[PDB]
């Protein structure tokens, strides 16, 4: 994991300056998802029938 | 009995038969009533600019071109589905780009394949920050008669009755639509919101673990903890933790 | 003020741009996002 | 990426010669990218599914239970985000009976038949984010769900 | 999420005011819809036939 | 709605019905749940 | 006045651009959302 860089001195100082601020650490971010469902339900039924 | 059971398979309602003397006098008579009231209500929270997809429902294979050695099979939803972009002006307008759809499976009763029950608005329109609009509906009437009878023996006045046959049916339907945005542009305003639905549902199961399970621990039924409070043991747990 | 970033209200970015380019002939570009 | 569930085989151009399956993933699922600005807060680009399999009753091949949400949002660093919900409501009723026998105030009930039904759902989404910076934050989180699954 | 540029004076400092003009923090839209549907329906048959 | 509402289910609860809220007042509680929160 | 734009009562301004292009033979281009 290493660069190799060929330049003159200037263009050397300039890009030593760039790969400084560009190798850098991240953060982390922990992510939590809440998934809620409630279901409620009903019924009647009622009735005569009649036969011969 | 095979001819008699097919003749009674169909019949709702009164169907009486009286003899007489080498006639039978056969009486039907039936009322049906029926009604229908649904409320659904979807939501989603977008960045301005962006577009939001929302869906509940189901994914049905249908074919697109049909033993068999090759169906090509494809796959779509239904269900209800919301799809928005929305436009926040400098000020306090959205302009909307929405399609909205509720759609459920019908079995085929002569097709090919099955059928899809389809409600979709495509449109886009303006809303003020916190009001509501309509965007469509549907107002639907119908009126059926039906009449068939002996021709002079029918139209008596008192003993025509008994030489008609008569059905009126009448269906009314009443659709409608609305939607409404909300900006949201600082921490407080989407803390009051996410605290609203949030205490509205652990409200409910609040409610529930009152009247808990019928045959079982009334300690078991899951409720949401305080409003950032994370999660914590239950009681058993807790006393022996507290014991070791 | 060779340079200006102008906050549309009502219209699409994209759709201006080329309309605008005719007009110009000067640079047009559109940020989407915002 | 997170899945919890299961990966099933279904028909893409179905004995058979030739019936072009493909296999598709159903259960838990979430696909998130995040952005920390400079500072609190967090701008997120999620996909959340819950699916599960149904059996077909009249369709060709399986079917499949979906609920899905895609969006992006902001959020503060260890805040809650209402992403998304449902809520449902419904009421059915039903009635057949004898024209005028059926509306005597006593004997009718000899003649009726009546059918009543009520459906109520609740469905919703939330999101939080939190920001790990340094060794001490993580290994808190940590101890804190370690501890949890030990003590049970 | 970085941004490199290289760049004279006046063209840098051009670019920075575009970069800090469009380097702004969007809103957000909670969309709410409603949809209610309701339906009534009533029937009547009645007849009498003669058969022998 | 509300006029289903005055003639409730025939062989359930009356309350049960869906009817809207008042224009631009949001979702409310059932009576029941209002009651069990105020008590608490 | 180099510039004007014109709002159609009851054309379209996309049929028109096809016909002023030979009469401005000058840029003439057409806004569909306005």
């Amino acid at each position: 994991n290493s660069l190799v860089l060929t330049a003159p001195q200037d263009i050397m100082n300039a890009m030593l300056e760039v790969i400084g601020q560009l190798d850098i650490r991240r953060a982390q971010v922990l992510i939590e998802a809440l998934i809620v469902e409630m279901a409620e339900g009903d019924g009647i039924n009622l009735g005569v029938q009649w036969g011969s | 009995y095979t001819k008699l059971a097919s003749a009674l398979s169909s019949i709702q309602g009164a169907a009486v038969s009286i003899a007489m003397g080498d006639w039978t006098a056969l009486i039907n008579a039936v009322s049906n009533d029926s009604s229908s009231n649904i409320l659904s209500s979807p939501s989603i929270t977008v960045m301005d600019n962006g577009e939001a997809s929302f869906i509940v429902g189901e994914e049905v294979p249908v074919i697109t071109g049909s033993d068999n050695p090759f169906q090509t099979v494809d796959r779509k939803e239904v269900g209800i589905k919301l799809k928005v972009v929305p436009q926040i002006n400098e000020g306090n307008s959205v302009q909307l780009n929405i399609e909205q759809e509720v759609s459920n499976v019908l079995g085929a009763n002569g097709a090919v394949d099955v059928r899809f029950a389809k409600r979709q608005l495509n449109t886009s329109v303006m809303v003020q920050d916190g009001q509501m609009l309509v965007l469509g509906g549907l107002i639907d009437e119908r009126a059926l008669e039906s009449e068939s009878k002996v021709p002079l023996l029918g139209d008596i006045p008192l003993l025509g009755q008994l030489f008609r046959s008569t059905s009126s049916q009448v269906e009314k339907k009443n659709l409608m639509v609305f939607i409404k945005p909300t900006i949201i542009r600082d921490g407080v305003t989407a803390d009051g919101i996410t605290q609203r639905k949030y205490n509205y549902i652990r409200a409910e199961q609040l409610f529930r673990a009152e009247k808990g399970l019928r045959l079982l621990d009334d300690a078991s039924v899951p409720v949401l903890p305080k409003f950032g409070d994370d999660r914590r043991h239950s009681p058993e747990i807790q006393a022996f933790i507290e014991q070791m | 003020g060779n340079n200006r970033v102008v906050y549309l209200k009502y219209a699409k970015a994209e759709d201006l741009v080329e309309v605008l380019k005719g007009v110009s002939e000067v640079m047009i570009a559109a940020h989407a996002d915002t």
